[PDB]
């Protein structure tokens, strides 16, 4: 797909499409492409726990694409960082 | 990669935090319920063994429940689960299978009692 440079370039729905793309490579024969997608996820979210949001979700939230997006929204908002594109 | 052979061993009973000790010391052992599923079975190589190992983990109700959905999906196709970020080391970001007594000396390739699960960080540390 198309990897944007900033989280602000992504609508919430668009970010979910990236998560499913990652979920697809997760079950691929190798991790070559997966690691590239995970690096991008880490760079744009800027979240300190990086891929843990995907592979080690907190029990206080749903382990799903929607749960991931929710945690990202709350962390970035609490830290005064720009959020997802309203579009 | 390696040579064919049959799996042997018994492993050990584990709690609901199976890989909590991953890496530390010798890491986590092969669950006994998993050994019972792989014992006596033949494998084309250790890689084929590793793929069959994680697949069995995904089918064991008491073990898969200890992993996230994304990690269970990885194991279902024979891949090792991703470790927490803090346990990653370079391109190596998933749990690795380590032989206590290296293939070099003596051996014990498919011996589940000589196999354990460790993190990338400690996998290097121990060496």
């Amino acid at each position: 797909m198309e990897l944007k440079n900033s989280i602000s370039d992504y609508t919430e729905a668009e970010f979910v499409q990236l998560l499913k793309e990652i979920e697809k490579e997760n079950v691929a024969a190798t991790d070559d492409v997966l690691y590239v997608l995970l690096e991008h996820f880490v760079k744009i979210t800027e979240h300190p726990d990086g891929t843990d949001l995907i592979y080690y979700p907190s029990d206080n939230r749903d382990d799903s694409p929607e749960g991931i997006v929710k945690e990202i929204k709350e962390w970035r908002a609490a830290n005064g960082k720009p959020g997802f594109k309203q579009g | 990669r390696n040579k064919p052979g049959k799996a042997t061993g018994k492993g050990k009973p584990v709690n609901n935090k199976w890989l909590n000790n991953a890496g530390k010391d010798l890491g986590s052992p092969v669950p006994d319920r998993i050994a019972n599923k792989l014992r006596d079975k033949e494998f084309k190589s250790f890689d084929d063994f590793r793929k069959k190992f994680w697949e069995e983990v995904s089918k064991d109700p008491e073990l898969s429940k200890q992993f996230s959905r994304n990690n269970n999906d990885r194991m279902k196709v024979g891949k090792a689960p991703q470790t927490r970020t803090q346990d990653v080391s370079g391109k190596r970001r998933s749990f690795e299978l380590h032989h206590e007594k290296p293939i070099s000396q003596n051996g014990g390739v498919y011996d589940m009692d000589n196999i354990s699960v460790v993190t990338p960080k400690r996998a290097i540390d121990i060496h």
